[PDB]
């Protein structure tokens, strides 16, 4: 009953972004995934980019840091 | 402060101001010892005024009809004891009555010297036919003694003799009760949930507010200096 | 009791106090547990109250035996109960061991809330007998309270209108919780002995046709009726005969 | 009371289980229904249920 | 019980019997029992019936047969001047026998006009001419607690039982005190235990220091007479030499504990093998059971309506009743084949605030107050994150740190462990830990508490007894005396004349006495002076002098031959009835309700079911009756039996599925579907089943997959 | 049976819907 | 509306509480005798009661009434001597003997309490209503009842008193066997309690009702259960929880009544019994015809609904443990009543033929009957104390 | 005049003042609402000063010995509550005692913050041989914190560390009685009695008569307005 939340929050609660990155990036290459289909394929999979992955990426990187940013699961101190 | 929260307050028509009552902070339960001591004190040494006396002239005697009754000395003096009524007279006072003609009593209906009042008239009182009914005189007394009727009036027959030792503390039924609250960290903290009730002559608030000195005084007029 | 009051409801506690935003999480919110605050405690309460429970004794004996009850918040390492049921479950008190169980869905909670539950229980379901009772030891408190003691047979005379003028009378001592006056009520008044019948005739005229009836005494009126009655028993008899019809339904 | 004079409706209401069962009902839904922590609902979801059953049920 | 413990004995056996075959006789008695075994030893079990009591006075021989005197009479004349007396070894003489006791006259002459006295197996009745064996003493049928009964003379033996046995394992208590009431036969047997420790040898003590007694290197008279007409594998031969260290609170084999205590103070004589050490109950070499106690019988405001205690806060106040309990904890590492691990000094989440009485391998300081979930010691354990967690790897990088997982399953001491810490025994790789193997380093340490008595305690007597409290009390509210004292002990009243164990009574009044006049007793069981109910003599008796010296006079009354006034009701009325109060001995157990608590919401099933287990521990399986699933039903309504057995039981899901449903506001669902079940159905399956179980709404029925 | 399902987990008859159905 | 105020006993409450239930919504009577119930305390508390050691009163009689007996066996035994009438024969008897004189023994302590004190502790217990009872009593106060040894016969050692004097060791020993005994099997019939209403219930289990409409005219009546004299059971309290559809036709001194189908309810009962009627059928199981189960209507109230039982449930489960589950107190006159050398009809007594032989000596033959009021022996034809011309039986023991 | 008398009064050991006291002409049993009023009371509370730490540090630890004990700590922090003592500081201080050498513990010997005494020397207190004995120092406190023993100066280490509810309790047996009495000519009425006894610190003038007006403020510090 706990990681159920933890895991399913880690994207419930990504709710402080735009969904360009929200949407994509938002289980790293993979989690909740076996945890994989990566920076290529992001590159096309989404934005036919290969830089964008990794700024939009960084941007929500940070989307979630600034300790206001997802400021609802702060308990989670893991 | 140790103290008094006035709380439910419903002294309904009067009889039994049903007046729980609470005092919340008592360290310990040491509030009971209050609680069963004014349990006694409550109504205790009082001055609660009442009969003692009966003047059925006509039937000197106390065992004999008197006619017209449909109830007869026996229950005339029973229905005394349920009277209820009050003075400052600190002294006797009479009131006779010559209703005649069928009729209950209008408890109410009376004779009244100071204040002798029919704290709650329309008792019940006496049945009657159309026959002639005849008067009831008798005293009045504040007292606390409802233990002994004998060596009564019959100390010096002023009329009838007949005299009955009354009952009178106005608060009949009342209910102390002690509960210990939280605040036990410092220590134990308790609180006393306590009816009375009264006759709906006294309330509380001039009965256990008065036994509450009467004591206070009384119970410790001093430091014991033994 | 509380050594057994956390666990009880710890699922519909931590969903509580989070849930009214008290705290947020688990293994974090739940931080006052452990935390030992209070504000559990008064909460668990806030929520122990209408909340079913029901018990077992090691043995399970009859369906009786597994009887629910309104749980009490209390402290302690032991159990808490009534006693009046004991039989019932039998659980005497000498090192006995019984089990706190709990309704769980929440209907299971109807199980207990209206059909399983001390209340829903007067006789057993083994024969029409009500077994729930007075221990006995209170039916000594009701035995004593109508017994008689020869040396307290005072209070002659000492007649009322059997309200709490008795027990005034009785809060007033002088008499004995034994010494039978005759006290009024013509309502059905169930006598030690037959008193439907003559005993002492005194019917004269004016009315009056009066006869002792043993333990009541009415005084008749050929145009009126009956009104003396004169229940002749101990106050602390009608005492005990008063507390009954207001225990039951006033 | 809180609870007591409720041994009477389900006691005389035709089958009694069936009678909680509905209860339940209520119950489940009667809670369900308002999940805004609305404070007539403060309470347990049953007793309301019942009670309102019991105030019905006249 | 080490005494009887010593000395029980069974058949049980590599050789025993069945413990259900050996039937019936097997269990009974024979009057070859009398004299040579017990019967108020019995566990009362499916394995009772089987323990030889071992005569109070038995002895064996080379045969194993045990002796049980017969004391010779030459036909009128006994006063144990004749020989034998000493054997009937397992057996008997066919002399029409002397039972134990009768009116022994003076020097013998042994009224009874006419006695019973046993031929064999038979009691006939004859008189000085044809008998001649009889008591030792009027008790050759105890095993070390059923002597303790003062009077169980006056006691029913069908009574007589577990209440005698209760002492038999009584608790111990800090400060001891004997008894009070006296029948006294145990002084003896309390040296016979060890827990108090007589001269080895003689002394008379120079210091008696607490830690060190002497005649030990004294130099001193301890020492002399520690010469007293010296010994000599026994070194008398320098200032006397007997050296022996007393015992702290250690760890009983059942963690009950005891210090015994320096009793003789110095320089005062001593004698050989006389016991001067106070272990755990004796003051002096005698049976500290309980204390000595007010009890007045009083059905007051219930709080106690069959055996059910109530006593008055003093108890606390009185620092008597006060357990202390010291158990082992301990732990170990492993070594992990799975890449070796070891305690940690830390790590994280660690307050040191945790971390802090520490020590310093993570260890745990010793003579440290402990309280809750404390926290022993520092295990490090492997846990790697191969296959990290799906949020895993990230979320770790993305909470935004980079921890790792050597983990720390480090020791925390049990909730409401409030027990200061006591010592260690402790040591690793280096004396050679003589250590199960695959394992590293011992951690075993562990703590007591001072703990006094409370409520649900088994506490009771030595004598039909079983008993347990509510509540306890304002010193003041509970009843007391004229003299003007509280009491202390309430009981019930019927209590006793149900039980039929009168003589409780009894005692109480002695002792009643004793308390009013000092008075002891250690006196042996059964009235058999004159051969009545003397007892009574007594009773009345040693009051009467007692309150008639007692000054006030008031603790007797002519009219209350054995009660008292009660003027204490609740304002301290008076009570009515003159009730009787006195002394008992409330003895109280173990089955302290710490150990014996319990109670505990989920947590690791089993394996092979996979269902909770409760084997009695912390998460202890709630543990459960089918019995009642066969009362459950008779109102049905299966909800909670469909709960409840599911989502207690088989379903994963379920029981999660719960977990949520409240924490998640939803309606906690329907069933998972058992699942052991078809585990159950599983091994069929295999043993050579086969199910198609099945919908059969469904195409022709069918096999729905169940599996 | 009331039994033969409790090995089980359904429900039993002898509970609302073993009629309410 | 309704005093009452004899004196009050178990059952009166017993009853008491039914008579309030049996009108009144279950919870608001079941609450009741609950704040007076726990006043039974407070009260009980105030008259305060206990035992004294003398509690243990003896009707003083006891030595005497004792020693009585003790030459009952002086002959029996010390004149027996000659073998002349011999020795397992009076040997019958000296047994014999003492339980007898015993039961007067006790009968003496019977009415001794019953008038030494109205306000008596001991008596306060029991015959109140109490712990205590009578078999109780006796070996409290009265002489123990002599017993049996080891095995199913009683060593020459018999039980002997009630405590107070206490015991020598004899008997003493003697009785630990009896307990031992007690307590072995207490052990087994836990087995017998666990086996009785287990494979009971696995035949008691599934049955269920489904019906009420059942139409069933089929039954059995009963009268009492009615050994001999004694009205075994009452009836007119048996016969409930139940419905019936044949009716009540009392002589016709009467008029019909619970035409059919009609809930048997108590008063109905307990007059129509004691009124004066006594036999009807039914409509029970072992007739009305159902699917796996009994025809509601050929159930009734049960024994906890007061009333017509629901629908939908396993009766059966429970009805099993209602039998050996609690019958697990198996064992493998007191109130007082009129006297207790009890019940016999007027004149002669039974000795047996060869091995009695003392003279004056005998075992147990079996009642003979005729029951007479104030018992007197074997015979017939109305005594004085009571008049009556009637009937057989007895309580006797 | 509902009045004290006081009655015999003891001078000797003080502890016990054995003072039987009276106040003769009371009604009835309004008097005996004072005894129990008392004797609650009187027992519920007086503040007390009781020793309740103890610093000994030879152990910091509570059970090991402490040698040259005959008497370890269990029976060392035994040897406390039996001590007897007084202060009015209010606040905490403390004793420490170095003897050494074989001695018992002229319990008077002490160490003594302020108002402290052995409101009894002589107390047996101690053992010891030759060897060093080592210090003992603990709190010191007047309060109605008779019970619980547990937390308090735990949360707070301090080394020496071992603390418990003491007595803070001197007035011990105590007790009394009534009658009635002549005067019936105004009532029957009738007597009380009492002892108190005390340690022999608070003499019951200062304890039992001190309880006196205890409650009488406190029994109700406002006259039941309710």
């Amino acid at each position: 009953v706990s990681k159920n939340l933890l895991r399913e929050d880690l994207e419930k609660v990504l709710d402080s972004l735009s969904p360009r990155e929200r949407d994509v990036l938002r289980l790293r290459y993979g989690l909740d995934d076996g945890r994989m289909k990566t920076l290529e394929e992001i590159g096309q999979i989404f934005n036919v980019t290969r830089e964008r992955i990794r700024q939009i990426e960084a941007k929500a990187l940070r989307k979630l840091r600034h300790p206001n940013r997802n400021s609802v699961l702060k308990e989670y101190i893991r | 402060q140790f103290q008094i929260e006035c709380v439910e307050s419903n002294t309904e028509e009067s009889r039994n101001h049903y007046s729980k009552f609470i005092l919340e902070p008592l360290e310990r339960g040491q509030g009971t010892t209050v609680g069963n001591a004014l349990r006694r004190v409550l109504l205790s040494n009082l001055e609660g005024t009442a009969v003692t006396a009966v003047r059925i002239a006509g039937v000197s005697h106390e065992f004999a009809t008197v006619p017209g009754v449909r109830e007869d000395v026996l229950e005339i003096i029973m229905r005394m004891k349920e009277v209820i009524l009050k003075s400052y007279s600190s002294q006797a006072q009479i009131g006779r009555l010559l209703v005649n003609g069928p009729t209950t009593i209008t408890a109410s209906h009376f004779d009244l010297p100071s204040e002798v009042e029919v704290i709650d008239p329309t008792q019940y009182v006496a049945t009657i036919a159309e026959g002639g009914k005849l008067e009831m005189e008798f005293r009045i007394e504040r007292g606390k003694g409802y233990r002994t009727v004998e060596r009564g009036r019959e100390e010096a027959t002023s009329l009838d003799f007949l005299q009955i030792d009354s009952i009178f503390m106005p608060v009949r039924k009342v209910n102390y009760s002690v509960e210990e609250v939280r605040a036990d960290g410092s220590i134990p903290k308790d609180r006393l949930l306590l009816e009375v009730w009264t006759n709906g002559s006294i309330s509380p608030q001039e009965a256990l507010s008065s036994a509450a000195g009467i004591l206070v005084d009384l119970f410790n007029p001093l430091k014991d200096i033994s | 009791p509380r050594e057994m009051a956390i666990e009880l409801f710890q699922p519909f506690v931590i969903n509580r106090l989070i849930r009214s935003g008290m705290v947020n999480n688990i293994k974090a919110a739940k931080k006052l547990i452990s935390r030992n605050d209070p504000s559990v405690w008064d909460v668990l309460e806030e929520v122990i109250e209408g909340h079913p429970v029901m018990l077992n004794r090691a043995p399970t004996l009859h369906r009786l035996g597994i009887q629910a009850f309104e749980p009490i918040l209390v402290e302690g390492r032991a159990i808490q109960l009534h006693p009046l049921v004991c039989p019932a479950f039998n659980a005497d008190f000498d090192g006995d061991q019984m089990a706190v169980h709990v309704p769980l869905s929440l209907e299971s909670q109807a199980e207990a809330r209206l059909l399983m539950l001390a209340s829903n229980n007067i006789l057993s379901p083994a024969t029409g007998r009500p077994i729930i009772t007075p221990s006995q030891d209170m039916v000594l408190g009701a035995y004593y309270l109508t017994a008689e003691n020869p040396g307290a047979t005072k209070g002659a005379g000492k007649y009322f209108a059997s309200l709490d003028d008795v027990i005034m009378a009785f809060q007033q001592e002088q008499i004995d919780l034994h010494a039978y006056v005759y006290v009024r009520f013509d309502g059905d008044v169930e006598s030690d002995q037959p008193d439907t019948e003559p005993v002492k005739v005194t019917t004269n005229e004016d009315g009056s046709r009066t006869v002792l009836y043993k333990y009541r005494r009415v005084r008749e009126d050929a145009q009126g009726n009956v009104i003396s009655q004169y229940i002749y028993t101990t106050p602390g008899r009608v005492i005990y005969n008063k507390a009954i019809q207001e225990a039951l339904a006033s | 009371q809180i609870m007591h004079r409720a041994e009477d409706l389900i006691s005389a209401a035709s089958n009694r289980y069936r009678i909680t069962v509905q209860v339940a009902n209520r119950a489940k839904r009667r809670r369900y229904e308002e999940f805004e922590s609305a404070e007539d609902a403060m309470m347990k979801p049953v007793l309301r249920a019942i009670i309102e059953m019991s105030d019905e049920l006249t | 019980a080490e005494l009887t413990h010593k000395r029980r004995l069974s058949a049980l056996g590599p050789g025993g019997l069945t413990r259900e075959r050996a039937g019936f006789a097997v269990r009974d008695i024979h009057p070859s029992h009398y004299g040579r075994i017990c019967p108020i030893e019995t566990p009362e079990g499916p394995n009772a019936g089987l323990i030889g009591s071992l005569a109070t006075h038995a002895r064996v021989n080379q045969y194993g047969f045990l002796e049980t005197p017969f004391r010779p009479v030459e036909n009128g004349r006994v006063r144990f001047d004749q020989p034998a007396a000493y054997m009937t070894a397992d057996e008997e003489d066919d002399l029409r026998v002397a039972p134990g006791d009768i009116p022994v006259d003076e020097n013998g002459y042994i009224i009874g006009p006419q006695v019973p006295v046993r031929y064999r197996q038979e009691f006939s009745t004859t008189t000085p001419e044809q008998v001649d064996y009889v008591a030792v003493s009027p008790v050759q049928i105890v095993s070390v607690a059923t002597s303790m009964i003062p009077f169980l003379e006056h006691d029913d033996a069908n009574r007589a039982l577990m209440g005698s046995n209760m002492q038999r394992q009584a608790v111990p208590l800090l400060k001891p005190e004997r008894p009070l009431v006296g029948t006294g036969l145990e002084a003896q047997g309390a040296r016979d235990s060890g827990m108090v420790i007589v001269s080895r040898t003689d002394g008379d003590v120079v210091y008696v220091d607490a830690t060190e007694i002497r005649v030990r290197v004294s130099g001193q008279l301890p020492t002399a007479s520690g010469k007293s007409t010296d010994n000599g594998q026994l070194t008398s031969q320098k200032g006397q030499e007997i050296r022996y260290t007393v015992s702290k609170y250690q760890r009983s084999n059942q963690d009950t504990c005891l210090n015994q205590k320096p009793l003789v103070r110095i320089g005062e004589r001593v004698v050989a093998g006389q016991v001067l050490a106070d272990g755990s109950s004796t003051e002096g070499g005698e049976l500290a059971l309980g204390q000595n106690i007010v009890v007045a019988y009083m059905p007051w405001e219930g709080y106690n309506y069959e055996d059910a205690i109530l006593i008055s806060e003093r108890l606390v106040q009185d620092d008597i009743y006060t357990s202390i309990h010291i158990e082992k904890y301990e732990i170990e590492a492993r070594q992990t084949k799975l890449g070796p691990e070891e305690i940690t000094r830390e790590i994280p989440n660690v307050g040191e605030d945790a971390l802090r009485q520490l020590d310093e391998q993570g260890i745990i300081r010793i003579g440290a107050w402990v309280e809750a979930g404390d926290i022993l010691v520092g295990k490090v354990t492997p846990k790697g994150e191969s296959d990290q967690p799906p949020e895993e790897k990230l979320l770790r990088a993305i909470f935004g740190e980079k921890a790792r997982d050597v983990r720390d399953n480090s020791l925390r001491v049990p909730n409401g462990e409030k027990g200061r810490v006591v010592d260690v025994r402790l040591f690793t790789r280096e004396q050679g830990d003589e250590l199960p193997p695959g394992a590293n380093m011992v951690v075993r340490v562990y703590v007591a508490q001072k703990r006094k008595i409370q409520v649900g305690d088994k506490m009771a007597g030595r004598h039909g007894n079983k008993g347990i409290i509510s509540r306890i009390l304002p010193i003041e509210d509970m009843p007391y005396l004229p003299d003007g004292s509280p009491v202390d002990i309430v009981l019930n009243p019927l209590g006793v004349p149900s039980r039929m164990n009168v003589g409780q009574v009894f005692e109480c009044l002695l002792g009643w006495a004793g308390h009013t006049l000092g008075v002891r007793f250690k006196i042996t069981p059964f009235d058999e002076m004159y051969g009545e109910e003397s007892s009574r003599r007594i009773v009345h008796g040693k009051l009467q002098e007692a309150r008639d010296e007692t000054g006030k006079d008031w603790v007797y009354n002519p009219d209350d031959p054995g009660k008292i006034m009660v003027y204490d009701g609740r304002t301290g009325e008076a009570f009515d009835r003159p009730v009787t109060i006195g002394v008992a001995y409330m003895l109280k157990l173990v089955h302290l309700v710490d150990d014996k608590i319990h109670a505990r919401s989920t947590g690791p099933y089993s394996l092979v079911t996979q269902q909770p287990l409760g084997g009695k521990a912390q998460q202890g399986g709630q543990r459960f009756g089918e019995m009642e699933v066969w009362a459950l039903e008779a109102f049905g309504a299966a909800y909670t039996l469909q709960e409840l057995l599911t989502v207690k039981s088989d379903d994963m899901q379920g029981r999660n599925e719960a977990l949520n449903a409240i924490v998640k506001g939803k309606a906690i669902p329907r069933p998972g579907t058992p699942e052991s079940f078809k585990v159950l159905m599983r091994e069929l399956q295999s043993l050579g089943l086969d199910i198609a179980v099945h919908k059969v709404e469904t195409q022709a029925d069918g096999s729905s997959l169940d599996v | 049976g009331l039994k033969e399902n409790v090995i089980i987990g359904r429900l039993i008859p002898a509970g609302t819907g073993y009629n309410t159905y | 509306m309704i005093f009452r105020n004899r004196v009050v006993d178990k059952g009166q409450l017993r009853n008491l509480i039914s008579w309030a239930f049996t009108h009144y919504g279950t919870a608001r009577t079941a609450v009741m005798a609950d704040k007076l119930k726990d006043l039974g305390f407070r009260y009980a508390t105030r008259a305060g009661v206990s035992i004294s050691v003398d509690d243990l009163m003896v009707p003083p009689s006891k030595r005497s009434l004792l020693e009585a007996a003790e030459e009952e066996i002086r002959a029996t035994e010390v004149r027996y001597q000659r073998g002349e009438i011999t020795e397992v024969e009076r040997f019958q008897k000296v047994i014999d003997t003492w339980n007898g004189t015993s039961e007067a023994l006790k009968d003496e302590v019977v009415t001794h309490f019953k008038q030494t004190n109205p306000l008596n502790s001991v008596y306060m217990m029991a015959f109140s209503g109490a712990r205590g009872n009578i078999s109780q009593v006796r070996q409290l106060v009265g002489m123990r009842g002599l017993m049996a040894d080891p095995q199913g016969e009683i060593i020459d050692l018999p039980i002997k008193t009630n405590f107070r004097e206490g015991l020598t060791v004899t008997e003493y020993i003697i009785s630990s066997y009896g307990a031992r005994k007690g307590l072995v099997d207490t052990a087994l019939r836990t087995a017998d309690s666990g086996y009785l209403t287990r494979r009971l219930v696995d035949v008691s289990q599934d049955v269920i009702i489904r019906e009420i409409d059942c139409g069933t005219t089929r039954g059995i009546p009963v009268r009492p259960m009615t050994e001999g004299s004694k009205t075994l059971i009452k009836l007119s309290t048996r016969l409930l929880g139940r419905v019936v559809g044949e009716d009540v036709i009392h002589p016709k001194t009467k008029e019909v009544i619970a035409p059919r189908n009609t809930p048997i309810s108590d008063d109905l009962a307990k007059e129509i019994e004691k009124a004066g009627v006594a036999e009807v059928v039914v409509r029970s199981p072992l007739t009305c015809e159902a699917a796996r189960s009994v025809c509601q209507h050929c159930y009734g109230w049960s024994l906890a609904h007061a009333k017509m039982v629901d629908l939908g449930e396993a009766v059966g489960i429970i009805a099993a443990q209602s039998i050996g589950e609690p019958g697990t107190q198996l064992t493998m006159q007191q109130v007082r009543s009129k006297m207790d050398g009890t019940i016999k009809l007027p004149r002669k007594l039974r000795t047996r033929t060869h091995r009695t032989r003392h003279g004056e000596d005998a075992l147990f033959v079996e009642s003979n009957g005729i029951m007479i009021l104030e018992p007197r022996k074997e015979g017939s034809e109305t005594p004085a104390p009571q008049e009556i011309h009637v009937t057989q039986g007895s309580t006797i023991y």
